[PDB]
């Protein structure tokens, strides 16, 4: 055997790295909504005006 | 006499109409509308218009018909509700000008003062300015030909004084004003050789065509003229333009300093705040 | 996230296995035939049921299978049962009448329906407080319809009838159509009780009680098998006003859906030939509904050619929905129509496209659609396909509710009132019947705008989840009690404010808690 | 006794009718009549507007001259407009878009032939240019008084209606006196022909014209706005060298409300132009 | 649910990767009406006008 805990085990590590390569995207996507919500809310304000 | 005219949008607009109160007939002709304008300045202004029914023959093209008590009516009403506008000339849809052009302005110029003349498209696919004012004045020919109406091209622009702006910024929602900076610049210098393009390239092929399958004398005069000026560039070596290309690229440099410079003051606070504030929201979070 | 394109064979090889077991199981069979659909895979089953002579366990998998997962699969698999058999015999003969019958569900929701009834006097008697002339009229008697699905207890509106027909208007038909929401299932009493009204000079004064009764009538008879068309089409033929065509082309579409009939292609397409835009508007969502699956060659062309040769707009929002019901399993098929038509000039069609691409990608299979609906949502300057853009984006991604609040979050507070109302109808439809949280936290920020879409829009939302909820699960006082302030506070509100505040609080007691909606 | 929700449509036929008609919407009350054909119930469409010359009494059902009228009426059928007349339109200058008791009793009589009577009032005098939102007037009927005023169905429109919420005019002379929403319509050849007409009327005749003069204007004229621009980039620079001890003292609230951001954003942008149009004298001078 | 879990976290990986571009168009299209409504504000202003105190 030794191939689900070592094989698969690299495979699902190497699947840890793509969830940090997606919480990049995660994050990248969460503050680029908070500058998005920036924005929205002045130009939402002025249209207030 | 006249330098440059200005045609407002309204009579465009009114050509739209001609193009919706078709009824689908089949016909789709020149339909010719009364052009009218203010002539006491010296530069022409368009406020409104109005049309005529225009029917010509199938195969004669000298048949055209026009009206002599519409044009007093409609004429006479419109200078009744509104006296600062009259009569200047008229107008026609059809995008190539036919030989009877001569004999339909011809009344205009007996009725009414010197007509200028507007050919536009019927579909609205050209890239270039639709309007073209065309004024209606016989000049002397040095080939020695008899003297006839000549259609010399005077400079259109299209532009709105008070309402149409408007009216037309409200109606559209899509349209961007200026706005200088990127992108109305860069659209510009991007679609810019495009524009110059189907201009040009759309013309010196017919043009290439009619110089060696051309009879009918064309006016071959102005060609000298043409290649002339096309030859008034024969391809600089540059040489002298080098100090010139050292002070613009100077200016460049200034723009370089001037970006990183102010960028990097704009650096301050959004790299002061990532630490102050987030170090403090998290050491206070908890 | 499969493409069809190996799951169906995966699927067809995989249901071999247990028929060569000492048992066969129902969850690999349903879970299989829930999505292949394959007359190839069901023959077999079909026939096995004489050969395994065993009664009790054929009755769950008919039920069920002749309950969903297919309407014109049915419509096929009725006649192929319809030929097995005689043209045990005796036994074999009721087995196959009584598993295609299908009215005992309606039989025993009648009747566990018709004993589990709570009515409570403070909401009726909330709505007579706060009755309008005008705008809430219908919002009173759909509530009512609401609450008294099912049950059939007009008792609440043998009270009085200087309530109902007090104003000759649309009123009356949305009163007679919510009346038809009332009672369902039945074959003499519904007839019966539509010509009870006025049996004495065959003249109506107010042609809204006919054209209620039709749409009344098809809702009643709604995918039923003794359906009452063939009666339907000569009623339909005599000449009346726009009741006839409007509510007779309402109810015969609905009582028509799936069949795929050319009649009613035909005589609908003679009844919107007169180019009028509500006769029209009916038509076209009457051949949306008869159109489930068939996709006619030059019905599509026809509307589409239809739809810029004509000036009204009800034309152009029914045909819009007639050719966005019709689009159904065209996944591979669509690709160009929906990409064609979504560079056209009509917003309305254009709000056609994302409409009828709706359907058609459901299931969260195409991760596509969603740049060009998110990207007409933005980009485009009309409000009209940014309000009705959303809901393509629920309707595929119906599967996880999770997932939704996370990308819409964004649109609860968007630039414009009319995305935002579009993505409270967004938070409605994809988190109904769920309890997630994750829209309920945020309906707080949009219960108090002063722009009464966002309220209007937040309070339906708000309604589409506290259905089936206990309160001691989550703290659900803040919605409930701020949604009984909406109808005390409709003196001081909008008008339409308090339309869309007490229809909402139909929605949360219509059948007396026991009947709910499931996606 | 039957009410639907009708809407009246608009193009920019009469639109810009309505804003030649707005220039020349002097004080003086002014007349004007619209056109149209009525196909359906709940829907109107207006095609032609004209307008009508001015009289010393003003509006008036007696300024309204019919052989006028039917004169330039007829003419307009022996021609390619076979409509009928929709309604007729004014202005009301400086004292409110409101009706008076003339106004409303020249609609009554107006409204006999007409079922619908559309009436539309234009006031550009005050009204600035940023919004030319227009509103279309309506007659109520007065033995409507005991039911419900307005019985219009589809009440989703009345959030568009409520654009127009002065506290004085709409419900400070609501009784008898209603509106009616409106919409708009734009085909492809008037968005092509407008829109490329309007970005024409934006750009140039050969559209390579203008475009040298600013990118060799860049080293005689905008020098001084460059040598200006840092001049007040400068001019905040001296402040900025005091930002810091403030920043170094309190760090806790904002109290000057100028962002010392966007504006130096904004001179980057109007720096930029040298670097964009370098590319341009790049092809000039190579082809 | 230990192997399934690639496979079944691809659909978040697809669902998370499709945001790229959608935040893309926001922030390039919310700029652009903030430049419209920017203007459309400061086209208001207008240079006839009466003096108060
Ligand atoms: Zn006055």
């Amino acid at each position: 055997l030794e191939e689900g805990k070592a094989g698969s085990g690299l495979r699902q590590y190497y699947l840890s790295k793509i969830e940090e390569l997606q919480l990049i995207v995660n994050d990248k996507s969460q503050n680029l909504r908070r500058l998005q919500a920036q924005r929205n809310e002045l130009n939402a304000k002025v249209r207030l005006l | 006499a006249v330098q440059k005219v200005v045609v407002h949008p309204l009579v465009l607009l009114s050509v739209v109409d001609h193009f919706n109160r078709i009824g689908k007939v089949g016909n789709q002709k020149r339909v010719v509308g009364v052009l009218l304008g203010s002539w006491q300045k010296k530069v022409l202004d368009v406020s409104n218009s109005f049309a005529v029914p225009f029917d010509e023959d199938d195969k004669d093209d000298s048949v055209w018909f026009l009206d002599h008590d519409y044009l007093e009516n409609m004429y006479g009403m419109f200078k009744k509700v509104n006296a600062r506008e009259r009569i200047v000339g008229w107008y026609h849809t059809g995008p190539k000008l036919h030989k009877n052009d001569i004999a339909i302005n011809e009344l205009m110029k007996r009725y009414c003062p010197n007509s200028v003349l507007v050919i536009i498209d019927v579909k609205p696919k050209d890239l270039g300015l639709p309007t073209e004012a065309y004024i209606s004045v016989e000049e002397v020919h040095d080939d020695g030909t008899p003297t006839s109406k000549t259609f010399e091209h005077v400079t259109s622009e299209i532009g709105a004084e008070e309402a149409e702006e408007v009216g037309v910024e409200h109606l559209l929602r899509d349209i961007k004003d200026t706005t200088v900076g990127t992108l109305s610049q860069r659209i510009t210098n991007q679609v810019h050789g495009l524009k110059g393009l189907n201009s040009k390239l759309l013309d010196i092929r017919s043009y290439l065509e009619k110089v060696a399958t051309g009879k009918l004398p064309i006016n071959h005069q102005i060609i000298y003229q043409l290649q002339d000026v096309f030859n008034l560039l024969p391809d600089v070596s540059l040489q002298e333009f080098v100090k010139a290309f050292y002070l613009k690229t100077n200016d460049q440099m200034v723009v370089v300093y001037l970006a990183s410079l102010i960028r990097s003051v704009v650096a301050l606070h959004n790299l002061i705040n990532n630490k102050i504030a987030n170090r403090d929201a998290e050491k206070k979070e908890g | 996230m499969q493409n069809k394109q190996f799951r169906n064979k995966v699927l067809r090889v995989l249901v071999k296995i247990y028929m060569n077991l000492e048992k066969p199981d129902f969850i690999n069979v349903c879970q299989c035939l829930i999505f292949l659909d394959d007359p190839q895979a069901v023959s077999d089953i079909l026939e096995k049921l004489v050969k395994e002579d065993n009664l009790l366990m054929a009755y769950q998998i008919c039920f069920d299978l002749y309950e969903s997962a297919s309407q014109q699969f049915l419509s096929s698999v009725i006649q192929n049962l319809r030929t097995v058999g005689t043209p045990e015999p005796k036994d074999q003969t009721l087995k196959m009448i009584k598993i295609l019958s299908g009215e005992m569900a309606i039989e025993l929701h009648l009747q566990f329906l018709i004993r589990n009834n709570n009515t409570d006097l403070m909401i009726l008697k909330n709505t007579k407080d706060a009755v309008r002339n005008s705008v809430c009229h219908t919002a009173t008697v759909i509530a009512n319809s609401f609450m008294h699905c099912g049950t059939t207890s007009d008792q609440f509106l043998r009270d009085n009838l200087e309530w109902l027909a007090r104003a000759t208007n649309w009123a009356k038909f949305t009163a007679t159509a919510s009346l038809g929401v009332i009672h369902k299932g039945h074959e003499k009493e519904a007839l019966q009780l539509m010509a009870t009204y006025l049996p004495k000079d065959t003249s109506p004064g107010s042609a809204y009680q006919e054209g209620g009764g039709l749409y009344a009538l098809g809702l009643i008879h709604a995918n039923h098998g003794g359906d009452i068309i063939d009666y339907l089409l000569n009623q339909l033929k005599n000449a009346s006003n726009d009741i006839v065509r409007h509510g007779g082309s309402l109810g015969l579409g609905l009582a028509a859906m799936g069949t795929a009939r050319q009649d009613v292609y035909d005589l609908l397409k003679t009844n919107l030939y007169q180019d009028d835009a509500v006769t029209g508007e009916a038509a076209g969502l009457a051949l949306g509904l008869v159109m489930l699956g068939s996709k006619n060659a030059q019905a599509i062309e026809d509307m589409v050619g239809y739809a810029q040769e004509t000036q009204h707009e009800k034309i152009l929002r029914g045909l819009a929905v007639g050719i966005a019901l019709v689009m159904y399993g065209r996944m591979e098929e669509a690709d160009a129509l929906i990409e064609s038509l979504c560079r056209d000039k009509d917003p309305i069609l254009r709000r056609s496209g994302m409409y009828t691409v709706a359907m058609a990608y459901c299931g969260s299979g195409n991760n596509k659609a969603i740049r060009r609906l998110l990207h007409v949502a933005v980009s485009d300057v009309n409000d009209d396909v940014r309000r009705a853009a959303v809901e393509s984006l629920g309707f595929i991604l119906f599967r996880t509710p999770e997932q939704c609040p996370s990308v819409v979050s964004l649109l609860s507070e968007s630039y414009n009132p009319h995305v935002r109302y579009g993505a409270a109808m967004a938070l409605g439809i994809c988190c109904a019947g769920t309890g997630n949280k994750e829209a309920i936290n945020l309906l707080e920020p949009m219960t108090n705008d002063p722009v009464n879409y966002v309220r209007q829009g937040a309070l339906i939302a708000s309604a589409l989840i506290m259905i089936q909820q206990t309160e001691i699960t989550c703290p659900k006082v803040n919605q409930f009690r701020q949604l009984y302030s909406k109808v005390i506070n409709d003196k001081h509100d909008d008008v339409m404010a308090k339309f869309g505040a007490i229809l909402a609080q139909g929605i949360l007691d219509a059948g007396g808690h026991n009947v709910t909606i499931s996606l | 006794a039957v009410d639907t929700a009708e809407q009246v449509y608009i193009s920019s036929l009469a639109l810009l009718k309505m804003l030649k008609h707005g220039r020349a919407g002097v004080p003086m009350e002014v007349m004007g009549l619209m056109l149209g054909e009525f196909v359906d119930d709940y829907t109107v469409r207006v095609i032609d507007v004209f307008a009508m010359p001015q009289s010393g009494t003003g509006v008036s059902v007696e300024a309204v001259d019919p052989v006028f009228q039917a004169k330039m009426l007829d003419m307009l059928k022996q021609t390619g407009r076979p409509e009928m007349v929709v309604g007729w339109y004014h202005s009301h200058p400086g004292f409110g878009c409101w009706l008076s008791g003339v106004d409303i009793n020249t609609q009554q009589s107006f409204e006999a032939l007409s079922e619908r009577a559309v009436a539309v009032v234009v006031d550009p005098i005050q009204s600035v240019k940023g919004k030319v939102v227009i509103d279309a007037f309506r007659l109520i009927n007065a033995n409507m008084m005991v039911l419900g005023h307005e019985p219009r169905q589809t009440t989703s429109n009345l959030g568009h209606l409520n654009k127009p919420s002065i506290q004085a005019l709409i419900h400070g002379l609501n009784r008898h006196y209603y509106s009616i929403t409106i919409n708009y319509r734009k085909n492809e050849l008037e968005q092509k022909m407008l829109l490329n007409l309007h970005k024409k009327s934006w750009m140039e005749g050969l559209t390579l014209q203008d475009y040298s003069e600013h990118c060799k204007h860049n080293e005689s004229v905008v020098k001084e706005m460059l040598e200006l621009a840092k001049n007040y980039n400068k001019a905040v620079e001296e402040e900025d060298k005091m930002t810091p001890e403030q920043l170094a003292i309190k760090n806790v609230g904002k109290q000057d409300p100028k962002r010392h951001l966007e504006e130096h954003v904004d001179v980057l942008m109007t720096s930029n132009i040298v670097q964009c149009l370098a590319a341009m004298l790049d092809t000039v001078v190579f082809k | 649910d230990l192997y399934s879990r690639y496979k079944k976290l691809q659909q978040e990986l697809e669902f998370l990767e499709v945001q790229e571009e959608y935040i893309k168009d926001e922030q390039k299209n919310l700029k652009k009406e903030f430049l419209h409504a920017q203007e459309e504000v400061k086209r208001i202003q207008s240079i006839p006008l009466v003096i108060g105190q």
